[PDB]
DNA sequence: CCCTGCATCCGTGATAGCACAATTTAACACTTTTGTCAATCATTTTGTT
DNA sequence: AACAAAATGATTGACAAAAGTGTTAAATTGTGCTATAATGGGAGCTGTCACGGATGCAGGGGA
């Protein structure tokens, strides 16, 4: 298999396969021990910010790599997004103190 | 025209492997005692008694 | 986006009305003919923002002119369509609804609020009993439940001044006319007032929870919902499939339910219907919203249309293992495929099929094409790499030049699971993989898949290359010893590349160096192993940094030779001199390493793979099946042990025997007639070849192909060559007992029908265990790295000198760790010298490297106290010299590693793989060396015999050099050969008891008057002639009678004139108290000297297969539980005594120079009525709970404890594990304090000793000393739980109850973690991204 | 499947782990060949433009 | 060619601020802000000079304030 | 008279008519918007006097 | 060697069919009504087991 950018889903915007270029491999809890068991922070940021999840930061690491400049933006990923809004709706208020 | 490793046949105890490849050679070499004699197409007297 | 750093609290209903945009009103959600969504509905438009991007509903705003302008129709505003992903709306409820998860919860926030029993209050929200609200002037205080027959009478006297409320507007009344204030200030005094600890224990927990719903800022009428919040409608989609039928969440379902069940409430009651329906729908709502929240804690309202319950909201949140956010994350820019072998590569590279590298690097591929110059726009690259032309494979070659790409397995268990290397192009369909780097992976060559990632950033691949290349990690982090040891086929080449015959070709020659020997044997003249002498000049370094070539004359093979052509220059030649199996290869590498760095090590450990399997080829080592010997008398040996059987069985038909010693002496021998058929067997193989020198004849050890992978460690055991050709052992039955008849056939020759059979239970077991084994222990290592999560090394000293004392754990006969295995890579708590004082060898805390630690061999040290990290004295971490030195490098440990995480791993990398004549009555000593006892109060007899007193006496012998090698131990009627510093030659008897006799020595002679041991009384009268024989069996406590029991057995020994001899040593008479199993033969009327019985205690002892331990013993030691049956303590240190019995328990008292301690009535108690012992001594016996440990002895007595049973566990099944890993998870077990004494707490609650040491090292430090803790120990389960972060905790155990909790008390959030740091998504404070955030915090407080 | 001549021994680590080392011969004659027979279904399906 | 930092981590020995010292350098080549190569990326560029002694942290930064001085000329 | 012990029970991991009455989508007309188009107005020497 | 001399898009409007803004038809939709006799009843599983925490009866013991 192989996969360089395809088909996201629906509710939680991480990738998966339809349309013959199925999901991105997993990318587990696992798998995530052994990259905080280095020092790896900066390969660890965008294995779940901006190869999968932020979508607005995943666009322009698109466009940053076909300008031969490797840098990216991170943002904040989708599926946290989507937990501050079924959190919310039940009775329990949650936020961000900014600052 | 396969090679195998020896290595898996101590460990992992299948020693049905080692004599089926025995009673292979053997079975094949009664496949080329068939093939030489009726291949000069010697008789079917000297075919029938081996 | 502004950065964010997070809080949690309850929600107002005028909170709830800011969130949303428009009322939900009617619970259509489209339209059925047109997809349009309908109005007011669900899925709104005019609420939850547009369906198309930039457009109005209708059409008439199209355009991208109008960017705000809200439709005048349809007032849909004209924006973007992902706003409609981050709205919300609010069903308004026409009546309250208490929120579940406040009221059903176990402690009940609603119910222990208000003080009302949980069985009482839903017994008020379903219309069954009124309850008064502000009762006045009668009869009825404030929280009566007035049933439904008697508030009857009520009304009809009193009608006004008097409310009584029902349903859950009723719940409403209570909480919000209740004062907080009134209410905390008046329990101030209820909790000093009462007298009782169970009643001012939960009179604390009630007043904590008011004070802290007055200082977060709620009211408590927040809990009783007024309006709920809608999700916005793309969280929970309609989707359409292909094909016209439209795939739904579940819920809309429950959404759509709560709008009908409101919007009927209103038309019943602007309909005025009787009272009896409209309690039918206010009971039928608030269900109906409870099903919404938490489904499952009621009924299950099973979906519709189908039979599976629906998945409510708290079913989203709720784990599946993981967190709904990241701890999963699908990943791009990845592949998979089958993995094959490759063993041209290097030790930093892999294959990668040109089909994965030319659409993993894709738009790597479009940014080259275009700089290039050779496509002209982006959309015209895209079809070169479609077409493949012959310039896009120039570039992928040149994109693939430098970028290291990441490898990864499926079950990753340590850190080795992800490592990176450069890819090299091949062809085909299959990733290959160096051999060498397998064996971490844990990887065969059988179809195992292996995902490959790709790091994007410019600092994500400065990370693959210097963090987690493959040349890096050649130590492995569990302990230091190296993990790419070539594995089973390249020693198979260097064992017989480097053994040697007796007479072969070129034999006694001579040569002139490895580059003439390899010249010799490649030509055809010597083979490879004759016995020639050759000339070597190998290198040593001694001075600073040199080397001094020494030629020799060294006697060696053609074998070892051309090996020296490999080896690099600071290695001897010894080394390479031996018959170099698997062990050998493995100690040739870790020399190498520490001589030599890392440079000569990575170019070494190929040379030595391509060597391996280059003269492994030449060897042809091909197993047929002459190879497999059986013994010539394998049928003699069992046939002996065939009729030997019959003759146990013919006395036992004949009735001499019983059925118990009729098997065990048919299992002893089978199980000892296997023994002769296999040791029968390796002196078959062994000594196979016997060859011919010039003159007569020789043997020799064998080239049998069968032995060699056995001897050389290549594939196999010594256990498993005898069931190819030896016996195949004794097989157990199902339940465990062993069959009598074992299986006497080998896999040579057949196995019958009647026993392959009985041979598949031992196989089915084996997989069915196999497969536990690994869901049992991943979880295991999911508690261990969610406790150890936050801890980090954040400082580099801390001044520090509290360790723990190393030496090397003895076990009874023999030592089982050295004290080099222990203190190797550890920093020293204070200067040791020399067994003459004043001679300090190693200096002050220094890193105790391979110098030091042979030095201290070199000496004859026998302890040292290091440091370790559960007493530093760093706030939130550890120091760097705290923890020590090993690591896959050998410096001492880098500032901003997360050694938490690591430590986790390494403990929970075994245990998916290891799941679990004997007589000793003389004390065998394998050694010579003196004996010389400590802390025992013993004096020898007349007979010549220190009298046995109590469990206080071990054995410890003395070295030559002032050092222990032996512990042992004393039991009852310990009979004594020596004294204390006289030798003793090794394996004679000095101290020892009989196995079946275990008999009460006699401590004085003198009288045995009849004391609690009358007939009758405590033990029946018998009867015997002179001689001394019975079997009077007096019974302990536990084995006591059923009325009897106002009486305790034992002899208050008089000597000869009556009076009390006491035992010199104490100020009680002689009472020997007949121990456990005893049987007094010597009634009263028998007068004895010292040395004779008073009763005897046999021990069966048999077996061993009576122990407990595995996987089970491992992770209930790190829970911390009761182990059913405690060893109690003596807490405060004095003087003994009894008190009134009978209680239903006995009691006991200590008396320092009052305190009271009961005790139980079974317990066969280890004290006399005076005596004095010290803090934290053992007053019963059984095993001592982890606590109790830590309360009495101190906190280095729980973590020497800790160690010590686990490391018992791992030991013995062969895990190497260094005890640093067991000392950083025990720090984070005990990180939480109760207090005790205060000034600025509040001198009950429990609170976290990063805190309880904050205050003290604040006030203490000022002029005044206005707190006191006591540590606590708690398991891993329970300690992770009770974190200061709530999304640490609510991410990994119960998240109902965490984030309720966590809301009701209005906690917050730094986040200062890692699991809660790689949620939001950001760089996680260990490692490359701890610089940033040291970075960042002292960007607060400054400017 | 085929029965083949083979041999147990180590190859220069072509067959190190339990991988296997196949001549090409065995290719040539096209022995261990299969067929492979997929269906792909083009719907033609009815929108509301 | 690189196939140990090992020379790196000698003269920056962290290994937690060689990745950061050598990402902050390597950017520069890849913006063509500078050209101190043998066919090699911007990554093992910047890991060939700190083995060589001519980058670290301190040379980094001395070498931008001397551009502010530049920028302060053309700033007039 | 008083605090204080054994056993359950619970959560949490691994069968229509109609006859109304009102509402909608669509089929056929408008005028501004933008094109294709030439008879004078403008800025472009073919090669006479 | 200047100005014969003749276009050639500019420059002017005219023409065009192209194109959004309103009035009725036909199919869609929601509300009411409908007197022989009807009456506490609808209703799935069951072979995991583990530990740990409140709750309530009972003895058991200090005044
Ligand atoms: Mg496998
Ligand atoms: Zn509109
Ligand atoms: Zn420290």
């Amino acid at each position: 298999h192989a996969r360089s950018t395809g088909s996201y889903s629906l509710v939680t915007q991480q990738p998966l396969g339809g349309k013959a270029q199925f999901g991105g491999q997993r990318f587990g809890e696992m798998e995530v021990w052994a990259l905080e068991a280095y020092g790896a922070a900066y390969t660890l940021q965008e294995m779940l910010t901006v190869k999968s999840d932020d979508v607005n930061g995943r666009t322009k690491m698109y466009k940053n790599i076909v300008d031969g400049n490797h840098q990216m933006e991170p943002g904040m990923p989708e599926s946290f997004n989507v937990l501050l809004k079924e959190i919310r709706s039940l009775g329990i208020n949650i936020e961000l103190e900014d600052e | 025209d396969i090679v195998l490793n020896p290595l898996g046949v101590p460990s992992r105890m299948n020693i049905g492997q080692i004599l089926e490849t025995h009673l292979g050679m053997a079975a094949k070499g009664i496949g080329d005692k068939i093939n030489a004699m009726l291949k000069q197409q010697q008789e079917v007297a000297k075919l029938r008694e081996f | 986006t502004e950065e964010f750093d997070i809080k949690i609290a309850l929600a107002s209903p005028d909170m709830i009305r800011s969130w949303s945009f428009g009322e939900v009103k009617k619970p259509e959600t489209i339209n059925y003919r047109t997809f349009k969504p309908e109005r007011d509905g669900l899925f709104c438009a005019r609420i939850f923002g547009p369906v198309k991007d930039y457009e109005c509903l209708c059409g008439k705003y199209k355009r991208l002119k109008h960017r705000g302008v809200i439709c005048e129709k349809c007032g849909v505003e004209v924006t973007q369509t992902k706003v409609r992903r981050e709205r919300m709306g609010h069903i308004e409820l026409a009546s309250p609804t208490a929120h579940i998860w406040f009221l059903k919860s176990l402690p009940s926030r609603i119910g222990l609020l208000l003080d009302m029993p949980l069985r009482d209050i839903e017994r008020v929200l379903y219309f069954e009993s009124y309850v008064v609200i502000e009762g006045g002037m009668t009869n009825l205080e404030r929280q009566q439940i007035l049933t439904e027959e008697q508030y009857l009478d009520a009304l009809e006297e009193f009608g006004d001044e008097f409310d009584a409320k029902m349903g859950a507007e009723a719940i409403q009344a209570l909480l919000k006319s209740m004062d907080l204030e009134q209410e905390c200030e008046q329990l101030r005094e209820e909790l000093n007032e009462t007298n009782s600890e169970t009643k001012r224990k939960k009179l604390t927990k009630r007043i904590k929870l008011l004070e802290a719903f007055v200082q977060s800022g709620n009211k408590p009428e927040w809990m009783i919902l007024t309006v709920l919040p809608v999700l916005p409608p793309d969280l929970r989609p309609l989707v359409p499939l292909d094909g016209g039928r439209f795939a739904t969440s579940d819920l809309n379902d429950l959404y759509r339910r709560v709008i009908n069940r409101n919007n009927r409430l209103k038309r019943l009651l602007d309909l005025a219907a009787p009272d009896i329906i409209v309690r039918n729908e206010k009971r039928m709502l608030q269900e109906a919203v409870d099903a919404l929240l938490d489904n499952g804690r009621r009924g299950r309202a099973i979906t519709g249309s189908n039979k599976r319950p629906l998945k409510s909201l708290a079913d989203m949140i709720k784990g599946k293992q993981g967190r709904f956010r990241q701890n999963g994350k699908r990943v791009d820019y990845s592949g998979r495929s089958v993995i094959t072998v490759g063993p041209y590569l290097r030790l930093h590279q892999c294959g990668l099929p040109k089909k994965m590298a030319l659409e993993l690097f894709k738009p790597f591929i479009y940014g080259k094409l275009e700089l290039r110059g050779l496509a002209t726009t982006i959309k015209a690259a895209k079809k070169m790499v479609e077409r493949e032309e012959a310039v896009v494979w120039d570039i992928l070659d040149e994109v693939i030049r430098e970028h290291p790409v990441l490898l990864n397995r499926a079950p990753t268990l340590h850190r080795l699971g992800i490592q990176a290397f450069e890819p090299v192009l091949i062809e085909g369909k299959a990733i290959q993989l160096h051999p060498l780097v397998c064996a971490a992976y844990n990887a065969d060559f059988d179809g195992d898949q292996m995902a490959v990632h790709v790091p994007l950033t410019l600092e994500a691949q400065l990370e693959a290359r210097a963090l987690m290349m493959s040349t890096n990690n050649i130590l492995s982090p569990a302990n230091g010893e190296p993990i790419i040891v070539p594995s089973q086929d390249v020693v198979l080449g260097l064992y017989y590349m480097t053994r040697d015959c007796v007479n072969a070709k070129g034999e006694g020659m001579v040569l002139t160096g490895p580059k003439e020997a390899e010249r010799l044997y490649r030509s055809g003249l010597a083979s490879l192993h004759a016995r020639v002498k050759v000339r070597i000049t190998e290198y040593e370094k001694d001075a600073n940094g040199e080397l001094v070539a020494k030629t020799s004359l060294k006697d060696t093979t053609v074998g070892r030779a051309i090996l020296w052509m490999i080896v690099p220059k600071g290695l001897p030649y010894s080394i390479v001199n031996q018959a170099l199996g698997k062990k050998a290869i493995s100690k040739m590498l870790n020399t190498c390493y520490r001589i030599l760095g890392l440079k000569p090590t990575v170019i070494f450990a190929d040379q030595i793979m391509y060597t391996g399997f280059a003269y492994a080829a030449r060897s042809g080592a091909s197993v047929g099946i002459d190879d497999m010997v059986i013994p010539e008398k394998k049928h003699e040996i069992i046939s002996e042990a065939e009729a030997e059987v019959a003759e146990i069985q013919e006395q036992f038909q004949s009735g001499l025997v019983t059925a118990g010693e009729r098997y065990n002496k048919v299992i002893d021998i089978w199980a000892a007639a296997n023994d002769r058929v296999s040791k029968a067997m390796m002196d078959n193989l062994q000594t196979e070849t016997v060859i011919n020198r010039d003159g007569q004849e020789e043997k020799q050890v064998s080239f049998n192909s069968i032995y060699m992978m056995a001897d050389s460690g290549a594939r196999g055991s010594a256990a498993q060559i005898r069931q190819l050709a030896g016996m195949r052992g004794l097989m157990a039955k199902p339940d465990g007992s062993i069959i009598e008849t074992p299986i006497t056939a080998n896999f040579r020759e057949g196995l019958n029908v009647l026993q392959y059979f009985i041979s598949t239970h031992g196989a089915r077991k084996g997989l069915a265990d196999t497969a536990l084994k690994t869901a049992n222990s991943g979880y295991l290592t999911r508690r261990l790295v969610d406790v150890a999560q936050d801890l980090v090394v954040t400082e580099d000293d801390c001044g520090t000198h509290e360790g723990i004392m190393m030496t090397p754990v003895i076990e009874g006969g023999d030592v089982k760790e050295p004290l080099r295995d222990r203190v190797l890579g550890r920093v020293t708590a204070e200067d040791v010298l020399k067994p003459g004082t004043a001679d300090i060898l190693v200096p002050r805390n220094t890193l105790l490297h391979e110098q030091w630690c042979d030095l201290l061999e070199e000496n004859s040290v026998d302890a040292v106290k290091v440091r370790s990290v559960v007493s530093c004295d760093t706030d939130f971490g550890v120091c760097a010299h705290c923890y020590g030195r090993d690591l896959a490098r050998g410096h001492i440990i880098n500032k901003g590693e997360a050694i938490g995480v690591i430590a986790a791993q390494s403990i929970g990398e075994p245990g998916t793989q290891l799941t679990m004549a004997a007589a000793e009555s003389s004390i065998q000593v394998k050694n010579k060396g003196s004996i010389k006892l400590s802390n025992v109060k013993s004096v020898v007899n007349s007979s010549g015999k220190l009298v046995i007193t109590s469990r206080n006496t071990e054995l410890k012998l003395i070295d030559e050099f002032g050092r222990t090698k032996e512990s042992y131990k004393v039991p009852y009627g310990a009979v004594l050969a020596k004294g204390d510093g006289e030798q003793v030659a090794g394996g004679e008897t000095v101290a020892n008891w009989d196995p079946h006799t275990m008999p009460v020595i006699t401590e004085v002679s003198g009288f045995v008057r009849f004391t609690d041991m009358i007939d009758g009384q405590t033990i029946t009268r018998q009867t015997d002639e002179l001689t001394g024989l019975s079997s009077l069996v007096v019974l302990d406590s536990a084995e006591r009678t059923a009325g009897g029991k106002d009486l305790r057995p034992a002899l208050k020994i008089v000597d000869a004139q009556g009076n009390d001899v006491l035992i010199p040593g104490t100020d009680m008479p002689a009472q020997y108290f007949l121990p456990g199993k005893a049987i007094v033969q010597l009634e009263d009327g028998v007068q004895i000297s010292s040395g004779d019985t008073l009763a005897r205690i046999p021990q069966e002892s048999g077996g061993t297969k009576d122990i407990t331990g595995g996987l089970p013993r491992v992770a209930d030691l790190f829970e911390a539980r009761r182990p059913k049956e405690p060893a109690i303590l003596a807490e405060i240190s004095g003087i003994v005594s009894f008190g009134k019995e009978t209680k239903g328990k006995r009691r006991l008292v200590i008396t320092p120079v009052p305190y009271e301690e009961m005790i139980p009535k079974w317990r066969q108690l280890n004290v006399f009525e005076g005596e004095r012992v010290e803090r934290g001594d053992v007053i019963s016996d059984g095993p001592e709970a982890p606590h109790d440990i830590l309360r009495l002895r101190g906190v280095h007595a729980v973590t020497r404890y800790i160690v010590n049973e686990v490391q018992d566990v791992y030991r013995l099944q062969g895990v190497k594990i260094n005890d640093k890993h067991i000392e950083v998870i025990v720090r984070q077990m005990l990180r939480k304090a109760t207090i005790v004494n205060a000034g600025s707490s509040d001198f009950l609650e429990g609170e976290q000793v990063e805190y309880s040491r904050v205050k003290i090292a604040n006030r203490e430090l000022e002029a005044n000393g206005k707190a006191t803790y006591s540590r606590d120990l708690l398991g891993i389960t329970k300690a992770s739980l009770a974190t200061e972060s709530f999304i640490s905790a609510a991410s990994f155990q119960e998240t109902t109850r965490v984030l309720t909790e966590a809301a009701v008390a209005g906690k917050r959030d730094e986040l200062r973690g890692l699991k809660e740091n790689v949620i939001v998504g950001r760089l996680i404070p260990a490692g490359t991204g701890y610089a940033y955030h040291q970075d960042r915090m002292r960007r607060r407080a400054a400017g | 499947g085929q029965n083949m001549r083979v041999a147990f021994m180590p190859w220069n680590g072509y067959n190190f782990e339990d991988s296997i080392l196949v001549s090409e011969r065995v290719v040539q004659e096209d022995r261990f060949t299969t067929i492979h027979i997929q269906e792909l279904a083009c719907v033609s399906r009815d929108t509301k433009l | 060619a690189r196939v140990t930092v090992q020379d790196a981590v000698e003269k920056i020995g962290n290994r937690f601020d060689l990745v950061l010292v050598a990402a902050r350098r390597a950017r520069q080549m890849q913006v063509g802000g500078k050209d101190l190569e043998e066919n090699d990326k911007t990554t093992v560029i910047a890991l060939r000079e700190i083995e060589e002694g001519l980058i670290n942290n301190q040379i980094l930064d001395v070498r931008e304030r001397q551009e502010q001085q530049e920028q302060e000329a053309a700033e007039l």
